[PDB]
């Protein structure tokens, strides 16, 4: 009667056959999309007349609608494109990072995070200007220089897959140059999302919490280790796992730049390395919840 | 005699492992394709049968409770 | 029965190698999808004092460039319209589809509003300040060419020499020496509307200051810039109004506005006060040209 | 998150 069970462990063929029919689809999808990519996406962002040092100056000079604008925070830096938010809290916000859909891969090396990547904005169809922001990470160099022009406040917003929004304001925010590994630093916290950057994640007692503080942390990309998790094992690096370019510290309490998990809820047995990568803000929605919308914008604070 | 349960209980842990490595891949692929939305003309509209995968992990995790006749 | 562990063992193996290849191909997919969407609008590298300076420096194709008058705080983007003869025109106003709302305020007309396209297919206002620094540079006469077009494809231009816009202190006062001619007629010299023997005098434009609903500097009791919903060198009120309302088809009347205003892109010496231009373009260039 |  030991041959009524092995006969039964036939559900092994059943499964194994499903996993060979799946690999079928996945192989076809990857080929389809690969064709789709023989042709790129295009935008025609006709530049707005008005301009300034940053968005605060532009809202003041009459730039009332949120869209792509050209800025030159210095007579020695080539004017660059950027998306300005003129509506959220008195406007004048210079968008530094943005997540809304899953259009852009944020898992990049040190250089791309230096120069910037993604789409600043796209056309509002019918309109000949890009009033809609894309997903991007304005270079680290540009974000550093921008915060070192004088006092600068940082606004971090996010929304879950149901509609709820929460903020995180830091009345003080600076970012050193590349020689100082773009070290971050913030202060003066408000918002209703939880001071993750400063007090680590509010849901873990002891050393476990302090090790999740970004404030004062260097910047790291999977190809450049500057996190606060000392280990000679090349596979154990906050950026490698967790999947973003960020001020990791063994590792995080906040993880914008994380993987865009559609739907919101996701689990360890879904993550590449089994960690909580994904657009995450722990002090608000846990560790296994990737935000639908998550952004980072700045202003001079004047 | 019992020289045939190990094979099964090797295959047993071997499949669950592949069922897993697969659920991860399935997802890693959904994410990667969506990240082509802002790089290419268009992005393949797809869905991921998470359901099914879980449905199968529970089922296999089940069979792994067989006996050997201790 | 020992046949079972024969299939499976391999169906799990080969299909398991299928994966190694799948993850490999997926890594090549992730490569293409790094590029951003290719943006059409680009800006040339050649820069200068103005569009002429640029043209005389080698530029050849109409498009967007940066210009920095010797007296400007920061360089700024403009639309250089270049021809096949070295002339470097720099546009400061444009109308062609009613896409932009021209009812803006002092600061907006000061700093500039609208959009600059590499293909002159967008409406805009460069900015009085920017216009001022270009027209009143380091001693060199500037010419103004107004180019119109009706809803039938016919064009007409009107030239003015010694063109200059004043500083903000004097409210960007408009001034020129004399009409240089054009099938468009000199509307800046007032027009005998007939609604009064003085219409001519009260509708002339040379010497007027700029007005906006929140900054009235015209020679009328009320606010011309507020009645028309524009910014312009209003008198009492106008003969040539290129910043009015964009009326489709071009035809409109008293029944278009609840007050019967003759606002709209007009220029009497060519079309009636009730015909709104389809396209419009004001550009300037060193007088010692053409 | 954090790392044990
Ligand atoms: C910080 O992390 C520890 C991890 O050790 C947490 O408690 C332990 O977690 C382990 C998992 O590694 C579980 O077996 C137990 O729940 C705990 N066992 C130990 C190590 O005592 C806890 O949240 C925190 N504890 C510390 C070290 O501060
Ligand atoms: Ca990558
Ligand atoms: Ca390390
Ligand atoms: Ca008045």
């Amino acid at each position: 009667v030991n041959s009524n069970i092995p006969t039964n462990l036939r559900v092994l063929r059943s499964i194994l056959e499903n996993l060979r029919s799946k690999i079928q689809k996945l192989e076809s999808d990857v080929s389809a999309q690969m064709e789709y990519c023989r042709t790129p996406c295009t935008v025609s962002c006709n530049i707005p007349v008005v301009s300034g040092k940053e968005c605060e100056e532009i809202i003041r000079k009459g730039g009332e609608t949120s869209e792509m604008y050209l800025i030159q925070p210095d007579s020695s830096v080539k004017p660059y494109r950027v998306y300005c938010d003129m509506n959220t809290e008195n406007g004048g916000w210079t968008v530094i990072q943005n997540r809304q859909d899953g259009s852009v891969d944020f898992g990049r090396k040190w250089d791309p995070y230096k120069q910037g990547f993604g789409n600043v904005a796209t056309n509002t169809d019918g309109k000949n200007y890009c009033g809609l922001p894309g997903e991007y990470w304005l270079g680290n160099d540009k974000i550093s220089q921008l915060t070192r022009m004088g006092p600068t406040e940082l606004l971090i917003e996010m929304e879950d897959w149901k509609g709820d929004k929460v903020k995180a304001h830091y009345g003080g925010f600076t970012v050193q140059n590349e020689a100082n590994k773009y070290q971050i630093s913030v202060n003066k916290y408000r918002g209703t999302a939880g001071n993750a950057l400063m007090d680590g994640a509010s849901q873990l007692m002891g050393e476990n919490r302090t090790m999740t503080i970004h404030n004062g942390m260097f910047f790291s990309t999977y190809d450049r280790d500057n996190d606060g998790w000392l280990t000679s094992d090349p596979r154990k690096q906050c950026s490698k796992e967790d999947g973003g370019g960020w001020w990791y510290n063994r590792c995080h309490a906040a993880n914008p730049n994380g993987r865009y998990y559609w739907g919101g809820q996701y689990t360890w047995d879904m993550a590449k390395h089994g960690t909580d990568d994904g657009v995450v803000w722990m002090n608000w929605k846990g560790s296994w919840y990737s935000m639908r919308k998550m952004s980072m914008k700045i202003r001079p604070f004047f | 005699v019992i020289e045939k349960v190990q094979h099964i209980q090797l295959l047993q842990k071997n499949v669950r492992a592949q069922l897993v490595d697969m659920k991860r891949l399935e997802v890693d692929i959904d994410i990667k394709i969506r990240s082509c939305r802002g790089s290419c003309s268009r992005a393949l509209a797809r869905e991921v049968d998470l359901k099914d995968y879980e449905d199968q992990q529970k089922q296999l995790e089940q069979v792994i409770a067989k006996d050997l006749l201790p | 029965h020992d046949s079972s562990i024969r299939y499976l063992q391999e169906i799990y193996n080969s299909n398991n190698q299928k994966i190694v290849n799948l993850k490999e191909k997926v890594a090549q997919l992730e490569a293409q999808c790094q590029e951003p969407c290719k943006d059409t609008v680009q800006i040339h590298d050649i820069t200068g004092k103005d569009c002429q300076d640029i043209a005389n420096k080698g530029a050849k194709q109409s498009g967007l460039y940066f210009i920095k008058p010797l007296k400007a705080n920061q360089q700024f983007l403009v639309y250089c319209e270049i021809d096949g003869s070295g002339n470097g025109w720099t546009v400061f106003q444009k109308r062609l589809d009613g896409s932009v709302d021209f009812k803006k305020n002092w600061i907006q007309y000061k700093e500039g509003f609208g959009h600059l396209s590499p293909t002159g297919t967008t409406e805009f206002w460069l900015g009085n300040e920017k216009i001022h620094l270009i027209s009143t540079q380091s001693a060199i006469p500037y010419a103004l060419r107004v180019e119109l077009e009706d809803w039938n494809g016919r064009t007409s231009t009107a030239d003015y020499a010694m063109f200059k816009v004043g500083p903000e202190a004097d409210k960007y006062r408009l001034t020129y020496a004399y009409f240089a001619g054009g099938d468009a007629g000199d509307a800046f010299d007032g027009f005998d509307f007939g609604d009064d023997p003085s219409d001519k005098f009260f509708t002339s434009h040379n010497g007027m200051q700029f007005s906006t609903w929140d900054n009235d500097n015209d020679k009328f009791e009320g606010n011309c810039a507020e009645q028309d919903g524009s910014g312009w060198w209003m008198n009492k009120c106008h003969a040539g109004h290129l910043n009015g309302v964009y009326y489709q088809g071009g035809t409109y009347s008293k029944a278009s506005t609840p007050n019967g205003y003759d606002n709209g892109i007009i220029w009497a010496t060519w079309k009636t006060r009730w015909y709104s231009m389809k396209k419009t373009t004001m550009k300037i260039i060193p007088f010692n040209r053409l | 998150a954090h790392r044990p």
